[PDB]
RNA sequence: AUCGAGAGGAUGC
């Protein structure tokens, strides 16, 4: 299990991995210092020999050249030593093991692999600095932020181990992933958070930038787009040159809630052809979701042409945003006065509302309903009584937070955040759980040494009433402390049920394949499907179509 | 004269308080950016060590060394270290210099920047003094030693630019400020209520004009007017950091003429 | 600025972390699964000080 | 230890140019001019500068990437006149107007009292 | 551990200014605050260059050989 | 030839509600030309969406499963991981069994 | 890192030109991304960063002690009376260019911490090195000029890429590879290989 | 180090719990990540 | 003189403890909308006050400024990264011989402090810098 | 619990209807109560529908269990999937677990059993049995060192 | 046995596994100094001129596509369409 | 190459729809009956407000990189303070005897209804705006 | 070199 199914192994590298936004997506960097280690085994050719004797002259320690020429009896001159090292006439079907150059393909993964998809080919940029950097959106199939994790890298051997990543595990071809039939690397961060804020109605770039964002595009065609803004002053909407970015005949429609054509909330997104018609770019349509441009631009143009689109909306959101500015104060947590008295007047009706129900349980009045303990659906009617207060509250500063507001604005992207996180920052933190019950006895009759003996109050068991921004308390605290540890908890024994599951799952179909007849099975040759997936149609090229011979009227169908 | 107009309001030994009237803002900045980047100076950039039972490692104070704030006033007389047709250094490419102290006393023997030690021939030129703003007159603060711990040091500084390294910046602050009520709106203020009431009015709110309610966006309006203040480290005074700027700024626009011709 | 509390052995400080056992001498009672013969079982950990 | 020397920020390496000039295949009367061993305090101006010479159609320039020292400038011009020129008639504009602030400054430094 | 020469951010010289501070604290009784301004230090990452860094090199010296 | 009929049907039933008569004059007026595109189109466009042979598909679906496995952690059910511990199981010891009369 | 959970990189390194900067001239000496704010809540950061600043001004010690009356209004009031507005925004101008920056950002002191783990002391890389005796499997750890494994975990997503060629020379011609003599008869490896 | 000399084993119902009778003697953050979670801490 | 007491968890079990000894037992006779909401004085036998609370914390923790201001495993992070943090390990590191050790060029005690901080001794030998910080999505590296 | 359905008219509109939920079960007599729909019915435990409704319908439940927990969550996998892995335990003729028990002691050659759980036993009573290995699953050539007729390996090459 | 030029299932398409293979397998001849059946409009990388010898039908090869049962069908690089 | 609409326009409505360089208008057309438009104004670049009068036009005249000006020597069919250029969407049948083009000047949009511009507002890529006075 | 323990990094939002 730990030397045939995996062993160590040899042309192989790792460190660190840092984001590149000048990259190409297929692209990784590989220090220099690394690229001066790894080699690739080269055969002596009329086409080569120029390139190549040059490199075995350029020595193993400048950068492109050589250790190691191979010959005839098959015996090791060794290019960093070796007398005759200033000299060798290379002469044709020998080897000359050149170090690893810009544009190779490479096997690069990061652990834990639970995906074709984290291991891609990439190309290779050599660069400055010791950190192995990659395109943002090469993030998510590989799932690694920046925080310190490591990441794997793999060189190929022979001519077919190139073609075999460079056709098959070349990351362009994995943009749109059989697990969901839908895409899986997207608009991310910054690019998000811009793409939408250039977007907006009220976006108008003027010449200066128009043009350097034009030629910042790398396939612009030279021709300067006619400005939408032509009185006054000569300007440009937001969309009016992103547009740029999308290709030809990309074609996308939405229509979200309030979207009528006109889309006074500059609602849903219509994008005919090349260019962009009414709404704002954000998530839905530049994320890896499903109707959106990605989806699209794959299937349609290529993967190419979409691999390359990533670089574009990024190489321009990035330099708009650049110029911009964003940020988050504490002020962008902060919330009215007057709304700050109808969060603590709406948790003191839950509060005193809880004291009721409580007054009530304890005469006995309160009744059981049915199949469940007396105690059991005042337990349930309390926590429900609780969550209420907070969502409430919570969603009362969503109504208070106004446009300008960060935090409230990257969410709008959907760039990071959502609702939860303004209600706890803002509002109210809420209900503290463990197992799924609200603070527990550890105490005799009571939950710290500082209550009573016999109280069921939600100041007692674990109801946080302040938000982050007031400040917990003692208790709260200790409580909250309490909660959070859980997850800790499990996190670091979930993920060991977890692993043991897919390792059994991966070693009871492993070696299931459709066979040349379409049929599916396994090394006995015995059927499981008689077509795969009951359609002997493979994932990735599938999309959600609505079939409207189902839904309307008799009526409505015969019209 | 004829373009570009400068006046000055407060000037000092270290400070030149200045409008910089009718440029383009492209230009105002590209000046900021050579002036704390580009203009060549003199500091130490190679420590050749004797002896050192300092409480502090050798490899430090030789960073400390290099922070040193040296005359570098002829300092674009001095030939370039990589240039001069010698090997290593010369006194018409590096001023050398020397810090000997040892601990004399019981009571803490400090190791000042007054302690340094021209060697090589200035040829008669003003360069490479340790600068003191100090009152009691000991420029910064090396190291100190216990009863009995030498320290023996030889400084070859040599010319060199901030883009090479800090050191060799003769800045540090450059305040710089533009249309101060935002009547060009290239800025969009966040808020709570009144935004005119939740930031402050900048000192250079008194020279330009309010807005009056009434008068509508201005949008052909440009960039005039750049609230600017150079401080200076010491080693360039004031006026020639900005004079100097100015100058290389020109001096490297230049080389891309010749450039131009030379192909 | 040292404060102690660790060892020194063949140069090396060594420290000993404060082991944690369940106490000794204690009356514990311990109700029992659905598929055992017992139900209530009442546990003391006895040992000489 | 992969680091790149600082000094590859100004000095020139070797078999490389201060400017390599190329014609934009896409329109005509276009232009792409590298500049090695430089940056923003430089592009910029030459830039804004080219956008006020008003026989210019396009102009602009591009830092491709913070760890190396280059940037091209784009540059469109009317039918007939050269960009060559554009960028010589602009690249003087600049020494001008920095001549005479040379100058007006040294005016009033001169004047003042500290 | 021996007060820094010049700020990391703002790039003024903050070493010739340890000494000073000491004296117009602990003799003519200041606070710390009017005690930065006294010594030119308007801008406060070069304020706080001094008021944080902290003075160690005192504790090497105390080791005798 | 009839697993091959069968195979489709769901498909077709798309094909014939979005290219039906009223539809392709009425709704979105085609040409004769642009039609035989917009077929000569489908069958390519199909054809290209058929598995490969080759295809590993027992790791697929594995790892295809276990991902969203492991996006998992923290109305009274047996849920989450657990739950499918003890779906693979064949658990006989099932901790929420559960009718649901109608 | 910092001191609250919010670890990261150096991705960049750019000179005190380039950075944004005050129009008190004032550079940032490291710049964080406003993306780790909302999801990791950590809100104290966004606190102790407005009372530094306040004690960076006043020359004083910032209270950060937990349970405390100290509120960020408490703060504001006093950095109003302070000559910035009351919540940590600067007017911000883009270095590159000069242009005043179209939002306000913030800014502030906050105590960093350099954590251990430098890149430079993980950077392994090897194309080949010493061998293991028992197995002839290259040999653990990078502190030999190691060999890296791949992981039988690794190796389902080699089967699941469907390339098998590469994934017998990751087996093969790199990590072992030998080359024995087989019985046409007894099908063991008792045949004495007497070659030459 | 202060606080390495300051740490607590609990080898092998519900122990890496922060659990209410903590309050006071066990620290309720201060705990190592992963590995061996919650079962260590410090006082 | 008996002011305070020892007491132990399982004796813990029999007391009634008050939080703030002020605000926490004076009489019961306007309000600053901005501090927290803080529960109530509801309890009318008090055994023992508490010393501080902030002491429930460890070491680690008492070196994290507004921990009551934190979502609660970051609390522990921290906990977890002061142990790697970098500064002056010991005034002696000259002199002492043993595999590694690391200490900073110029550190420096933190702009905001903890009350405890103050017996841990890290004004005094700290392991980070107080940085000028700036949260803005600048150029996207 | 609410319900989408045709009115005649034609439109799917909101009929609502009452329905009964349950602690544990069994199934061969709930279903054969009146008053209920015998067609409709539904106990989470799918080894339950195994043994009454017989070994197809105990696919579906599977699935429908399997799928359960997946968009618990919010997820969503592509049917062929689950459904590949649903059909690949139900067609042992009845449930085979996903642990050594069930498909780990199903023919395969040895050497492949030999890379999950129960390692070298396998290999004893397969020494002793004198099984005959094929050489057509991964794991089997992996060992070998050997082009795995899997995708790339599915066919051989000639001129 | 065998399995006659007629009667034949097996997708007449090309699987991304044969082409990759098939495309590797020429890569490796060519960068063998092995002939070339195309003219090198101006490459020299023997991947990338292989992916030529596709593009213009000139690879002299069979596939043998394996049937569960151990028959077998062949087809040239010629039969096969190549679509992708 | 020529003009393709014109009418004399009455402010109904100005909508600072939660923004502050854009508004959404509600006009009126003084003459004829059947009709109205709904507008997308830069109320920064060109101020309106209750009870205004707004003559608007259409035009698809006075496609290679647009040149800046020069155009203090050039021709320019604007006597107009206020012009954009977008493309038309989609031309939506209501009833009638009746008819409604929709614009798109990058975002900024228009809803026009009426009859007689059957055989003018053609359904083209080119089509500027202008309103003057 | 080999066997053994322990600390730590990445997923914890
Ligand atoms: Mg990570
Ligand atoms: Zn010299
Ligand atoms: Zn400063
Ligand atoms: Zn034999």
């Amino acid at each position: 299990r730990g030397n045939l199914m995996g062993k160590r192994v040899d042309f192989s590298a790792r460190t660190v991995i840092s984001g590149d936004p000048n990259l190409e997506l297929d692209q990784v960097g590989v220090p220099k210092s690394i690229a001066k280690t790894l080699t690739y085994p080269e055969v002596v050719t009329p086409y080569n020999i120029d390139r190549l004797t040059q490199l075995v002259r350029n020595g193993p320690n400048e950068h492109p050249g050589a250790k190691y020429v191979i010959r005839d009896s098959g015996d090791r001159i060794d290019l960093r030593y070796s007398k005759r090292a200033g000299d060798i006439q290379l002469q044709y079907g020998w080897k000359v093991e050149r170090h690893i150059m810009d544009n190779d393909p490479v096997l690069f993964n990061r652990q834990p692999s639970l995906h074709k998809m984290s291991m891609m080919a990439h190309r290779v940029k050599v660069i400055p600095y010791s950190t192995f950097r990659l395109n943002l959106s090469v993030t998510s199939p590989y799932n690694a932020d920046f925080d310190g994790d490591e990441m794997n890298l793999h060189v190929p051997q022979s001519e077919e181990t190139r073609a075999e990543l460079s056709q098959l595990c070349a990351v362009p071809l994995q943009i749109v992933s059989p697990q969901s039939n839908k895409p899986c690397m997207g608009i991310v961060q910054d690019t998000l958070c811009g793409i939408r804020k250039l977007t907006l109605r009220d976006t108008f770039i003027e010449l200066d930038q128009v043009l350097n964002m034009l030629y910042w595009v790398p396939d612009w065609d030279g021709v300067i787009p006619t400005p939408a803004i032509i009185k006054p002053k000569p300007l440009w909407s937001g969309k009016q040159i992103l547009s740029v970015a999308i290709p030809n005949g990309i074609h996308l429609q939405r229509f979200d809630e309030g979207t009528t054509l006109l889309s006074p909330k500059d609602n849903g997104m219509l994008i005919i052809d090349g260019q962009i018609i009414f709404g704002v770019v954000e998530k839905k349509t530049v994320g890896s979701s499903n109707g959106g441009l990605i989806h699209v631009v794959t299937r349609e143009k290529g993967p190419q042409v979409c691999a390359k689109l990533f670089g574009n909306i990024q190489k321009v959101v990035n330099f708009w945003l650049l110029h911009n500015g964003f940020s988050t104060g504490i002020g962008d947590t902060i919330a009215d006065g007057p709304t700050m008295r109808e969060i603590t007047e709406t948790i003191a009706e839950a509060k005193k509302k809880v004291l009721d129900v409580t007054k009530e349980a304890q005469a006995n009045l309160l009744t059981a309903k049915h199949g469940m303990t007396l105690r059991e659906s005042f337990e349930d009617n309390v926590v429900r009584f609780l969550n209420e207060a907070r969502d409430k509250a919570g969603r009362l500063a969503e109504v208070n937070l106004k446009d300008l507001n960060n935090v409230k604005q990257m969410v709008m992207a959907g760039s990071k955040g959502s609702f939860i996180n303004i209600a706890q920052m803002s509002a109210c933190v809420g209900q503290q759980s463990v197992e799924g019950k609200r603070i527990a006895f550890g105490f005799v009759d009571r939950t710290l040494p500082h209550f009573s003996k016999d109280d069921y109050s939600p100041e007692s068991k674990g109801f946080v009433e302040n938000s982050y921004l007031r400040g917990l308390t003692p208790q709260e605290f200790f409580f909250h402390a309490m909660g959070g540890r859980e997850g800790l908890i499990d996190t670091a024994v979930k993920t060991a049920e977890t692993g043991y599951i897919q390792r059994r799952l991966v070693k009871a179909l492993e070696d299931i394949m459709v066979h040349y007849d379409n049929t599916t099975r396994n090394s006995l040759g015995n059927v499981i499907q008689f077509i795969y997936g009951e359609d002997g149609m493979d994932a990735a090229h599938i999309e959600k179509q609505s079939l409207d011979t189902i839904g309307g009227s008799d009526a409505a169908f015969e019209k | 004269e004829e373009g570009p107009q400068v006046k000055i309001r407060e000037a000092s030994k270290d400070n030149v308080d200045f409008i910089l009237s009718n440029v383009d803002l492209a230009m105002a900045n590209s000046l900021r950016r050579v002036m704390i980047a580009e203009i060549p100076t003199l500091a130490i950039d190679s420590v050749e060590v004797e002896t050192n039972t300092t409480v502090l490692a050798d490899e430090f104070i030789a960073h400390r060394l290099g922070l040193i704030p040296l005359q570098s006033m002829d300092i674009e007389q001095l030939e370039y270290s990589r240039d001069c047709f010698c090997e290593d250094h010369c006194d018409k490419c590096s001023v050398v210099l020397t810090l000997q102290a040892f601990g004399e006393s019981e009571s803490t023997t400090n190791v000042y920047s007054k302690d340094l030690v021209i060697v090589s021939n200035l040829m008669g030129r003003n360069i490479g003094h340790p600068i003191i703003q100090d009152k009691e007159g000991n420029g910064v603060l090396i190291c100190k030693l216990r009863k009995g711990q030498e320290l023996k040091l030889t400084c070859v500084a040599k010319k060199g630019i901030a883009k090479e390294h800090a050191k060799w910046g003769p800045a540090a602050a450059i305040e710089f400020e533009y249309d101060p009520w935002n009547k060009l709106k290239h800025t969009d203020y966040w808020y709570e209520q009144d935004s005119a009431k939740e930031w402050p009015q900048s000192k250079n709110c008194e020279y330009e004009d309010p807005p009056n309610e009434g008068d509508p966006f201005d949008y052909k309006a440009q960039a005039d007017t750049f609230y600017m203040n150079v401080e200076s480290v010491g080693s360039i005074p004031v006026d020639q950091v900005v004079v100097r700027g100015i100058d290389t700024l020109q001096k490297k626009v230049a080389s891309i003429l010749l450039a131009l011709t030379q192909m | 600025f040292d404060m102690g509390g660790y060892f020194i052995i063949n140069g090396s400080e060594k420290v000993l972390i404060a082991q944690e056992r369940s106490a000794g001498n204690i009356v514990q009672v311990f109700k029992k699964a659905a598929p055992s013969p017992i139900s209530h079982v009442a546990e003391i950990r006895s040992a000489l000080e | 230890m992969n680091a790149p020397d600082r000094f590859e920020l100004f000095l020139l390496g070797e078999g490389e140019s201060k400017l390599k000039i190329d014609p934009d295949t896409k329109a005509p009367n276009a232009v792409v001019i590298t500049f090695e061993k430089e940056d923003h305090t430089l592009g910029n101006l030459i830039r804004a500068e080219l956008l006020n010479d008003r026989k210019v159609l396009f102009a602009a320039y591009k830092v491709e990437h913070p760890f190396f020292a280059r940037f091209k400038l784009r540059i469109q011009t009317t039918e007939g006149y050269d960009p060559k020129d554009a960028l010589k008639n602009a690249c003087n504009s600049i020494i001008n107007k920095l001549g005479a602030l040379k100058t007006n400054f040294e005016t009033e430094w001169n004047l003042q009292t500290l | 551990m021996i007060v820094p020469v010049r700020c990391f951010s703002c790039g003024k010289v903050v070493g010739d200014k340890w000494e000073s501070y000491l004296n117009l604290l602990q003799e003519d009784e200041l606070d710390e605050g009017t005690a930065l301004s006294r010594l030119g230090l308007k801008r406060y990452c070069c304020r706080r260059m001094i008021l944080t860094h902290v003075d160690l090199i005192e504790k090497f010296l105390r080791y005798n050989p | 030839q009839n697993a091959q009929r069968d195979a489709v049907t769901l498909f077709c039933c798309l094909l014939r509600s979005r290219l039906a008569t009223r539809r392709v004059l009425q709704e979105y007026r085609l040409t004769k030309q642009a039609f035989d595109w917009v077929l000569s189109n489908i069958e390519a466009q199909f054809l290209r969406s058929v598995v490969h042979p080759g295809e590993m598909v027992g790791v697929l679906a594995a790892q295809s499963i276990g991902e969203p496995a492991t996006q998992m952690t923290l109305k009274k059910v047996t849920s989450g991981v657990p739950r499918l511990k003890e779906i693979l199981n064949v658990a006989k010891n099932m901790k929420t069994p559960s009718l649901t009369v109608y | 890192a910092s001191r609250h959970g919010q670890k990261g990189t150096i991705g960049i390194t750019y000179r005190r030109e380039d950075m944004p900067f005050t129009a008190e001239g004032i550079v940032p000496d490291l710049i964080i991304n406003p993306h780790a704010i909302p999801s990791r809540m950590t809100v104290a950061h966004l606190i102790e960063c407005l009372l530094s600043k306040v004690a960076a001004l006043s020359g004083n010690e910032g209270d950060a002690s937990p349970f405390t009356d100290i509120t960020v209004e408490g703060i504001s009031k006093l950095l109003r009376e302070h000559g910035y507005q009351s919540r940590g925004f600067e007017v911000m101008y883009n270095g590159h260019t000069g242009k005043k920056l179209m939002a306000q950002i913030f800014f502030g002191p906050t105590y960093y911490q350099r954590l251990r783990h430098m890149v430079d002391d993980k950077i392994h890389a090897r194309a080949r090195g010493p061998m293991q005796v028992l197995t002839r499997q290259p040999v653990e750890g990078r502190s030999r000029d190691g060999g890296l494994r791949f992981g039988e975990m690794e190796r389902d997503c080699m089967i699941a890429h469907g390339a098998a060629s590469f994934l017998k020379e990751r087996l093969m011609e790199a990590s072992d590879a030998f080359r024995v003599h087989i019985c046409g008869i007894c099908g063991l490896m008792t045949v004495i290989a007497k070659l030459n | 180090t202060l606080s390495h000399l300051r740490r607590t084993n609990t080898p092998i119902a519900k122990p890496r719990q922060l659990h209410n009778t903590h309050w006071g003697l066990v620290c309720p953050a201060e705990t190592p990540e992963g590995q061996a979670c919650g079962l260590v801490k410090n006082l | 003189e008996g002011l305070v007491e020892y007491i132990d968890a399982e004796e813990e079990e029999s007391i009634l403890i008050a939080m703030q000894p002020e605000d926490l037992e004076p009489a019961e006779a306007d309000v600053d909308p901005a501090k927290r909401i803080r529960v109530s004085h509801h309890a009318t036998t008090f055994t023992h006050c508490e010393i501080h609370p902030s002491m429930i914390l460890g070491v680690a923790a008492s070196i994290i400024p507004f921990p009551d201001h934190n979502q609660s495993p970051r609390n522990t992070y921290q906990s977890a990264m002061g142990k790697q943090a970098m500064g002056v390990f010991l005034t002696n590191y000259n002199v002492r011989m043993d595999t590694m050790a690391n200490i900073l060029y110029y550190p420096q005690k933190p702009l905001g402090t903890t009350r405890a901080m103050e017996y841990l001794k890290f004004r005094e030998l700290p392991a980070g810098q107080n940085a000028i910080v700036a949260i803005a999505c600048y150029s996207g590296y | 619990y609410d319900r989408k359905v045709p009115s005649p008219t034609g439109e799917y509109v909101k009929e609502p209807e009452w329905v009964l939920e349950t602690d544990g079960v069994n199934l061969s007599e709930v279903m054969t109560v009146p008053g209920i729909d015998p067609t409709r019915i539904y106990t989470n435990s799918f080894i339950d529908i195994m043994e009454v409704l017989g070994i197809e319908a105990g696919r579906a439940a599977l699935y429908k269990e399997v799928y359960n927990v997946i968009a618990s969550d919010g997820s969503y996998v592509n049917y062929r999937h689950m459904a590949l892995l649903v059909d690949v335990m139900t067609t042992q003729g009845g449930l085979t677990s996903v642990t050594r028990h069930g498909f780990n002691r199903s023919n395969t050659g040895a050497l492949m059993r030999c890379s999950f759980e129960e390692t070298v036993e396998i290999l004893f009573e397969a020494g002793a049995s004198a099984e005959l290995d094929d050489c057509r699953g991964v794991s089997e050539n992996v060992i070998l060192g050997q082009m795995a007729p899997i995708g790339t390996g599915a066919f051989d090459v000639m001129i | 046995k065998a399995i006659p030029k007629d009667q034949r299932a097996t997708t007449p398409y090309m699987t991304k596994y044969e082409r990759a293979r098939i495309l590797g397998t020429r890569a490796l001849q060519i960068s063998m100094n092995a002939p070339v059946f195309v003219d090198l409009e101006g490459e020299t990388d023997p991947l990338r001129i292989a992916m030529k010898e596709l593009a213009e039908k000139k690879i002299p090869l069979v596939i043998r596509r394996y049937l569960p049962d151990g028959s077998f069908e062949d087809w040239s690089v010629e039969e096969l369409i190549v679509d992708l | 190459s020529n003009t393709l609409f014109d009418d004399i326009f009455q402010v109904s409505e100005v909508d600072p729809g939660r923004y502050n360089k854009v508004c959404r208008i509600e006009a009126a057309s003084t003459t004829q009956d059947q009709c109205k438009l709904t507008l997308d104004i830069n109320v920064e670049l060109f101020p309106v407000a209750a009870q205004d009068s707004l003559t608007v036009t259409i035009a698809s005249s006075l496609t290679r990189s647009w040149r800046p000006p020069q155009a203090g020597d050039r021709s320019l069919a604007d006597d107009y303070d206020y012009v954009m250029y977008g493309t038309a969407y989609k031309f939506e049948e209501v009833s009638k005897d009746l008819i409604a083009v929709y614009y798109s000047f990058g975002g900024l949009l228009m809803r026009l209804e009426g009859n007689y511009r059957n055989l003018n507002n053609l359904k083209q890529e080119n089509a500027y705006l202008l309103i003057r006075r």
